[PDB]
């Protein structure tokens, strides 16, 4: 009583219920590195200009 | 001028010209020490956009 499968059906992504539990970590990584601190704020001018050397502007 | 005008004005003169010295040497030990640890918003040497990466599942499973 098989019925042999049409063209297209064995290449079928299919899904399985399982019971054993989803890997948390398959790739066995440890904790990543903290990322610098973002910018926030609001931009105020530069404090008496570019302070290069003698330029007050 | 009178010298009360002159001597008010030396004084914003050196105000202006104190606060732009102290600017200058945090300056310094700020580019010192982002250059040295390398954790503030300058310094930042380009590493590889992990948006890169495919995350499919690919033809061998063991990746
Ligand atoms: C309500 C809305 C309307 C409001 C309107 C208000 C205005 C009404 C009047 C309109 C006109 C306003 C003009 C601008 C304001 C005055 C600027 C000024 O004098 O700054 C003083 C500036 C600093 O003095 P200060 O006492 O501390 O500040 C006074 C003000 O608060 C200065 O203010 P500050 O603190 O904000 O200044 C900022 C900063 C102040 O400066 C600094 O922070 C210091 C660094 C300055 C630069 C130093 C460079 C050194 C190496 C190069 C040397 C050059 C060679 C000399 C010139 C060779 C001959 C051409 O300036 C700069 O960074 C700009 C660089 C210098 C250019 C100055 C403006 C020139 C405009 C006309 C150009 C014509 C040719 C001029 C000669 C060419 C060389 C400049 O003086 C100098 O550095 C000495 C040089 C003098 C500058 C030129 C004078 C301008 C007028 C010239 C007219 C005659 C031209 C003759 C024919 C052409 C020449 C053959």
């Amino acid at each position: 009583g098989w019925v042999r499968p049409d063209l297209g059906e064995l290449s079928k992504v299919t899904k399985v219920k399982t019971d054993r539990p989803l890997p948390e970590n398959p790739y066995h990584s440890r904790a990543r590195p903290e990322p610098n601190p973002e910018v926030e704020g609001d931009l105020k001018p530069a404090r008496h200009g570019s302070r290069l050397f003698f330029w007050t502007m | 001028d009178a010298p009360e005008k002159n001597y008010e004005r030396t004084m914003a003169i050196l105000q202006i010209e104190s606060e732009k010295a102290e600017l200058r040497l945090k300056e310094l030990e700020v580019r010192r020490l982002m250059r040295a640890k390398g954790d503030g918003p300058w310094f930042q040497y380009p590493t590889i956009d992990k948006a890169l990466i495919d995350h499919s599942p690919k033809a061998t499973p063991d990746n």
